[PDB]
């Protein structure tokens, strides 16, 4: 019944396509199981998750600029001159079913999609997996952040309520216009004259629902396919070869896990969508020139931009009857930091000299100088977002003002040299601490008085021992050193049982030969395939 | 390369390896997660794998049932249901992500309980391809170029070169050049002809003598947005937004005239702000030259567009007489002509000439001398 | 730099006149 | 399976033969264009290429100028420009057309005049696969699901399938929850309570005695689109659309009655025929059960709303005495208590009871006795 | 605007038992509302031509 139900449409199938080859490829593929090979899949079911609540407030959205009166049920702002925009917006959260839970879904979505890309990005820059034979696709991936950040911008930027128009008003609007020679044809092109006008909401929606998605889908696809077809790196480890994969197999661990991953990432941003509010359009009115508020923050992936205005010096230069205002160091600032993001490979390996085929992993400890320079960055992306908060923390925290601006701009220069030179030292001060349990064995924390007055801490080898006693110095072969010998199996374990009760003794015994059976099984075959090749 | 009939003797076992080997895949550890039955550990952990799945499926039927039958419509203030309509979202958050939540962990732990642990080894055979397929690959498209015979045709060559080019300008050119807007076209009606949009405001004068009132917003929509003002209204220290109002606007009764305070409320170059100094503070006034008698005694008017990046620099503190922008931080030194003293602001903030009329109701004096907003690669 | 069009002044300056305001829109 | 040094002393014939082997493909004919050198035939066939070529180029260049250069903007009737104009939008498609056309004539012509003709023959490996990835395939996927162990847990089986049918359940009812909405749900407020909408229009009384007068559409968007009118201000033979106007919606001077004067506009059901039918027809006029006092005379009025599916059903041939629907042809019998006579119309059109009041003003007596516009499930 | 009220409109509502339930799940409500070109838009510019992409 079943059975047979599967074979007749396995051979219909094979009949019609002849697939069978193809689909066992696509099941015998290996990946491995490394916990940080998980941050790309994050970014990607947050873009999933995106895309289908996207598509459901389609269905109620109208990106109109025309101005009308509210009708609606929410009392605070009954009478009050809007626009379709921010209409429509206040009747998805209180005039659909469901229409605020989906909304905060939405962009608690795009939150964590921007910072999945951030953590994957850090990932894939500290180990190393940008180099030959994947530069291409460390662009693509660069790509993909600068699209999300704008496309991010763009989606909150549709309710035209105060806020976000403020934003609008300031960024796409402020910075555009002050660009020299082309900037004002620039601001006239995109908001079709003068800001606000009436055309920028539908166009940004236009922009937001197909044309950037679409162009990030397209690259999701080339990102994929090229992780797919040019197969995962990997960690240097037992049996771990320049030129194998060692993992599990698609069938099924790999797509089992990958499943259970993105129900349980679901999982999470449904809590947060129906548990934390985010953007309630309704406490801050609609979007009119004459208003404003404390507390004008971008969400956080533009923040660092924000930061930077708010940091740089009110430096211009007034040319020949022409002005060029502040601004624009920061739109200069922002497309050097995306060359340099895009070109990063490639200064490396001028830099380095190495252009070689790199499978193999590095642990950020093993590349000092590429380690303190992500540390670097880090610190001066977390000083120019947190200068964009500046007005909060100060309020929160007893800071004044002028003093975080004054923070910020020294900070900019000086904590990212620090932390440069602290990030250095710290990746040496690993690979020693690594060496040590190299010539000396795992220190197990037991002092032991010799006759004589003497204290030794014993030391459990990881190889082969002398006649004296001490262990042969191992090589250090790029792979973790264990340092707990609970996390080479001294504690053993419980007793076999529920919580409360114990199993008979006879099941705990077979239970636990079977395990250290089937583990001295795993590392005899580990051992042996590295031994062969 | 087995045959047919030494496939149908092979166990499932030996043609899952064959398999993998035709994949260049050796599974080289594979073992059973319960190789002793009957364990009450064994039990134990089907019983743990359900007991998740069963919390997915009942927290998937609560989000079926509070769906339909929470109260879910928004609640005013102080009412009754506004509780329990507080907790709908909450509520629908908390159903569909526990469900999915649930479900998720429910089929890790099956993974990682009963789905036999694994260590496979596939060859990547990367890099260069097999010489064979690069000769052969470059073969054909050699072969096809020279075959062509297009590299020794220069007239067709360069002929379909300049089409293409030509094609491709004229066809960029089309499809971008409705988007291209001239920005100094003159377009904006004043007293001395038409002027470009940046240049202007509601304050522009329309006609010689125009009066131009400082209207400030009643903040009720419609019936009289915008009124009069007169120079007792504000004490000293208060400060007020006022709007360029004119007669003919009217209260916006009409549709017309709704649709002209529409226009002055949206204006980004209109609103403005009216201090007055505090009279013992008088002495400390520092006059910006050409605009030495824009103020009418003790009320000052500055533009409210920061001169920055053109947010609503509103923060006005009345015994620093500092105007602070909420958006960058800028801060302006109302007693020295509005000039920057902090920030990413290099320029003071424009000035309103203001005086009274007849009536005693405020009124603009002229226009700003200057362009208000943020700068532009062609101003001054 | 500094902005050339923005420059302290030391003369007074007077109160300003009454406005009276043209005709014809 | 060739090595890599004979590899390297094979021309690119043989290289291009042993891919295509490789492919399953062989080009069984393959001959050049021109095998004699030398002729004017073939630089006449090169011109001739070259020639499609170029007009491409000039005809793209030609979409440049004329994009850039002839005056595009609309130009009203009468006027000087309004020919030139009529030819913008033609000019832009016959460059463009006109060039993308050239130049895929000449790449044809080239394909058809230079590149070898070839004819090669690759052989379909299509049917079922061979028997040893069916049955590795085959062993891989049941290796997977019995090796799982999921099939013998059926506690775990059942718990997967209840949670994931509840989960799918919730998630689809709250994912389309949202936009069901009940019809028959009382908003209209009526002189006898709240009502559905399908029930009602602007015809249905507000209260009890309000006075809905038979309003004439001015065509005048802003002052005054609906006026009174007077039985005697149309002819017989005359047909005129009247709308529900009340007297507290006003001339649309205000925002609030522009408002309800559009809402008047735009309602679905709103629009009536108003006719009057000639007095030596008046014998010929057959009522209709419970309306026989609903015509003023000879002055009868229907819904304008057609019965069959909704158009405007105003075709009015006043000899005939016929009503037309330019929709789908149905005609109604106006003599006839407008009953369909012609269509896929079944039903009547609704008539409108109606009277003068006081001033001799044409007011509706009442509502429709009936829902007006396209039939539902509901109805009758 | 003449199409949309007979046959998205008219030929929906007249579906029996769920007719009218279809139109007002559409239209947000009777015809012609002001919910439907908004709706139409979204369900042209992207979600059916993504699908006739997906099955092209
Ligand atoms: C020197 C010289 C030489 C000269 C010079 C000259 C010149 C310079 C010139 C100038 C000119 C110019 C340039 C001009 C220009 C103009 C302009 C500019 C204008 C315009 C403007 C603008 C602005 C525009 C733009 C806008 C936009 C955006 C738009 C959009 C558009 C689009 C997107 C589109 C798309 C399209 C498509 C995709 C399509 C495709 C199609 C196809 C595929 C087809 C094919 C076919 C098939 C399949 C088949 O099968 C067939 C056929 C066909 O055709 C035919 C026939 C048949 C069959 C069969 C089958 C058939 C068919 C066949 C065929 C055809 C096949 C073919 C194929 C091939 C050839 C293959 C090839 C391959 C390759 C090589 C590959 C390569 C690679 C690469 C490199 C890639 C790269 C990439 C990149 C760069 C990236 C980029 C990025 C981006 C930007 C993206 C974006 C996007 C978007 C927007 C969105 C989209 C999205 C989506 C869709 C999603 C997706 C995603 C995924 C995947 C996940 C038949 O046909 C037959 C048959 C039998 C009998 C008969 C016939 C058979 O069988
Ligand atoms: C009895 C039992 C058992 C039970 C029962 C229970 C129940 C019943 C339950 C109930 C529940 C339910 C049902 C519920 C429901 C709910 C609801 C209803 C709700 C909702 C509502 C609604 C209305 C909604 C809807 C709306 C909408 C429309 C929406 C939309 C959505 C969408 C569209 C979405 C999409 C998504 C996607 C596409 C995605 C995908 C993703 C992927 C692909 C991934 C994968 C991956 C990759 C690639 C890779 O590579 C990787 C990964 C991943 O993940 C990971 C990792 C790594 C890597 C790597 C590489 C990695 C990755 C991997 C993986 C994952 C792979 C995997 C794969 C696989 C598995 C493969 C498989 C294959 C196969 C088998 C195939 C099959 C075939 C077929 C059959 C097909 C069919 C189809 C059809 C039917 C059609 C349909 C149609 C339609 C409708 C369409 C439509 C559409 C639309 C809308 C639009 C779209 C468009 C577009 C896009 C365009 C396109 C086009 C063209 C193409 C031209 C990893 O991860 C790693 C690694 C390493 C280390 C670590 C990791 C590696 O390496
Ligand atoms: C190469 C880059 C490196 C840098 C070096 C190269 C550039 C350096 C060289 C120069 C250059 O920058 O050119 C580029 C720019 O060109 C065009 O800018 C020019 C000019 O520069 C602007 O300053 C000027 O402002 C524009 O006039 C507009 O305002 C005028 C008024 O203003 C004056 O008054 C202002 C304020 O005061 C008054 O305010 C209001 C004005 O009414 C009123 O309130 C009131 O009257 C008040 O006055 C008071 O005055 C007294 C008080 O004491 C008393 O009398 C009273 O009390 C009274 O109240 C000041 O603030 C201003 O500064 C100014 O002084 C109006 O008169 C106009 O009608 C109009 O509105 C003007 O435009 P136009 O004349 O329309 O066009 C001409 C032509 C440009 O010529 C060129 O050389 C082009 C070639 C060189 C540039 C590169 C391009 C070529 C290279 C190739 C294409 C590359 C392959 O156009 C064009 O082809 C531009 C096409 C687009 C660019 C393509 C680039 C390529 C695209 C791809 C990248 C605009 O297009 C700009 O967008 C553009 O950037
Ligand atoms: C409105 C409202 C209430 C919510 C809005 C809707 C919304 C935001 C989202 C709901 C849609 C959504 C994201 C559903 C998630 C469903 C999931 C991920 C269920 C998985 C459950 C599960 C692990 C069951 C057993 C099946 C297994 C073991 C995995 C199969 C499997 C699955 C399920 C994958 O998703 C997958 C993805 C990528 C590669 C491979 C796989 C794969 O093999
Ligand atoms: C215990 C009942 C459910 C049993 C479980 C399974 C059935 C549920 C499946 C669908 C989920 C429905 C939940 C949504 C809520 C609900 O049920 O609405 C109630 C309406 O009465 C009802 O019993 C609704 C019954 C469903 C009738 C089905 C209609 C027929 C189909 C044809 C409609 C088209 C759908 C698309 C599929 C077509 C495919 C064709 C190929 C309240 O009416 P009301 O308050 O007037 O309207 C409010 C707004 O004002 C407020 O803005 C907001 O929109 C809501 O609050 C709304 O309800
Ligand atoms: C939308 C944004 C992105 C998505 C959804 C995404 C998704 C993924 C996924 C799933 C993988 C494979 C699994 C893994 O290693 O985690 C991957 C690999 C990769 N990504 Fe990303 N990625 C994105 C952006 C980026 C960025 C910003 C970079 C770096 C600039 C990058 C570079 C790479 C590289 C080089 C790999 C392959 C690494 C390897 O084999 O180990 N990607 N990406
Ligand atoms: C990279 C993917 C995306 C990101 C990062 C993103 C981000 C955002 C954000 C932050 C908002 C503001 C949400 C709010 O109201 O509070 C928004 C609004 C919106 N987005 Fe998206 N979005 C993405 C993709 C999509 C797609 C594919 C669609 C269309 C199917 C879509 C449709 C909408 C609509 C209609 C709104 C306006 C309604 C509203 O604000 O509630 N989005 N987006
Ligand atoms: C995807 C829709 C249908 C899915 C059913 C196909 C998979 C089961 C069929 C084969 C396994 C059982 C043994 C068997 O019937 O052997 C054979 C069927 O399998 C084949 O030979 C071809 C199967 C290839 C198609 C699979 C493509 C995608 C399926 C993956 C779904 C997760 C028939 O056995 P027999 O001829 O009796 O020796
Ligand atoms: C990189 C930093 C360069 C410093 C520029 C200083 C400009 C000050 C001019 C003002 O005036
Ligand atoms: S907009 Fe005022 S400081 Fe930036
Ligand atoms: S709508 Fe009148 S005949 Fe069809």
């Amino acid at each position: 019944d079943f059975a047979k139900l599967a074979a007749a449409q396995g051979d219909a199938i094979d009949s019609r396509y002849h697939p069978s080859a193809a689909v066992r490829r696509q099941l015998n593929k290996v990946f491995p199981t490394h916990w940080s090979f998980l941050l790309g899949e994050i970014a990607l079911y947050s873009f999933i998750i995106l895309l289908l609540t996207g598509v459901w407030l389609t269905l109620f959205f109208d990106p109109s600029m025309a101005h009308v009166t509210y009708d609606g049920v929410y009392q605070p702002l009954r009478g009050v001159q809007m626009s379709r925009a921010y209409e429509t917006a206040l009747d998805i959260s209180f005039e659909v079913r469901g229409g605020l839970f989906v909304r905060q879904v939405h962009h608690w979505a795009a939150l964590m999609f921007a910072a999945s890309i951030m953590v994957h990005l850090a990932r894939i820059f500290f180990t190393g997996a940008f180099r030959r034979p994947r530069e291409a696709n460390w662009v693509i991936g660069s790509l993909l952040l600068i699209l999300a950040m704008f496309e991010g911008f763009f989606g909150y930027s549709l309710p035209d309520d105060l806020l976000s128009g403020t934003g609008i008003r300031a960024a796409l609007s402020g910075i555009t216009m002050g660009i020299p020679v082309i900037g004002t044809w620039m601001h006239w092109a995109l908001f079709g004259g003068d800001f606000p006008g009436e055309i920028l909401i539908p166009r940004l929606y236009a922009l937001h629902i197909l044309l950037i998605p679409g162009i990030i889908l397209a690259l999701i696809g080339a990102h994929l396919a090229l992780v797919w077809f040019q197969k995962h790196t990997q960690f240097p480890g037992p049996g771990r070869t320049e030129t194998n994969v060692v993992g599990v197999r698609v069938m099924p661990v790999f797509a089992v896990k990958s499943g259970a991953f993105f129900a349980m990432i679901t999982g999470v941003l449904g809590l947060m969508g129906g548990l934390l509010t985010i953007n309630p359009i309704w406490n801050l009115g609609p979007y009119k020139p004459s208003q404003v508020s404390a507390g004008s923050q971008p969400d956080f992936y533009m923040m660092w931009t924000d930061g930077l205005i708010r940091l740089w010096p009110a430096w211009e230069f007034y040319p020949f009857g022409h002005t060029i205002p502040q601004g624009v160091w920061v739109a200069v600032g922002m497309g050097l930091v995306f060359a340099l993001l895009i070109a990063y490979p490639f200064i490396e390996k001028k830099v380095t000299g190495d252009d070689a085929h790199h499978n193999l992993l590095q642990r950020p400890r093993d590349v000092p100088v590429r380690t303190a320079i992500g540390s670097m960055a880090i610190a001066l992306y977390l000083l120019l977002t947190f200068a964009c908060m500046n007005d909060i923390i100060a309020l929160k925290f007893h800071i004044s003002l002028n003093a975080t601006t004054w923070i910020g701009r020294i900070g900019m220069v000086v904590l990212p040299a620090i932390v440069y030179f602290v990030a250095y030292r710290w990746a040496i001060s690993l690979q020693r601490s690594d060496r040590e349990v190299l010539e000396h064995g795992v220190e197990t924390g037991i002092i032991k008085r010799l006759p004589h007055g003497a204290y030794v801490e014993l030391h459990q080898p990881l190889g082969p021992v002398d006649e004296h006693g001490h262990p042969i110095p191992l090589e250090y072969a790029g792979a973790p050193l264990p340092k707990r010998m609970n996390k080479l199996g001294s504690g053993g374990a419980p007793g076999t049982g529920s919580f409360l009760f114990p199993d008979p003794a006879v099941e705990h015994e077979a239970l636990t030969e079977a395990a250290h059976a089937s583990e001295h099984k795993s590392l005899t075959a580990l051992k042996e395939h590295q031994d062969r090749i | 390369q087995p045959t047919d009939a030494e496939l149908a003797e092979m166990s499932r076992e030996e043609l899952v390896k064959l398999g993998g080997k035709i994949d260049g895949v050796e599974t080289i550890f594979k073992e059973p997660r319960w190789p002793v039955p009957g364990t009450k550990a064994e039990k134990r952990t089907e019983r743990l794998v359900a007991y998740w799945l069963m919390l997915g499926g009942l927290s998937g039927l609560a989000l079926l049932l509070v769906f339909l039958f929470w109260p879910w419509e928004y609640q005013p203030f102080g009412s009754e249901g506004e509780f329990l309509y507080s907790l709908a979202t909450p509520l629908y958050g908390l159903t569909f992500g526990l469900s999915i939540l649930s479900i998720g962990i429910g089929a890790v732990l099956f993974q990682k309980k009963f789905i036999p642990e694994e260590i496979s080894v596939q060859d990547r055979h990367d890099g260069r391809s097999p010489e064979v397929h690069r000769k052969t690959v470059a073969a054909n498209l050699t072969d096809a170029l020279e075959g062509s015979t297009l590299k020794r045709r220069k007239v067709i060559g360069l002929s379909l070169g300049i089409g293409l080019g030509a094609f491709g300008a004229g066809t960029l050119v089309a499809f971008i050049g409705g988007l291209i807007k001239n920005p100094w076209k003159p377009v904006v009606p004043t007293a001395e002809g038409k002027k470009a949009v940046l240049w202007t405001s509601g304050w522009t004068p329309r006609f010689k003598g125009e009066t131009i009132y400082l209207a400030r917003a009643t903040g009720r929509p419609g019936e009289s947005p915008f009124v009069k003002m007169r120079p007792e209204d504000i004490d000293a220290g208060g400060m007020e937004t006022v709007f360029p109002w004119r007669e003919s606007d009217g209260d916006g009764t009409t549709v017309e005239s709704e649709h002209k305070l529409t226009e002055i409320a949206m204006g980004v170059r209109n609103p403005v702000m009216l201090i007055r100094i505090k009279p013992a503070d008088m002495h400390r006034v520092i006059k910006r030259k050409g605009q030495e008698s824009f103020n009418f005694g003790e009320l000052f008017a500055y533009t409210k567009v920061c001169s920055h990046l053109g947010c609503p620099s509103s923060l006005y503190e009345q015994q620093t007489y500092r105007i602070l922008c909420p958006c960058h931080q800028s801060q302006f030194d109302a007693l020295e002509f509005a000039k920057p003293i902090f920030g990413p602001a290099a320029r003071a903030l424009a000035q309103l000439p203001i005086t009274i009329d007849e009536d005693g109701y405020l009124v603009a004096n002229g226009d700003f001398v200057e362009p208000v907003g943020p700068a532009f690669w062609e101003r001054k | 730099c500094s902005p050339p069009g923005e420059t302290a002044s030391s003369e007074p300056g007077t109160t300003p006149a009454i406005w009276t305001g043209s005709p014809s829109p």
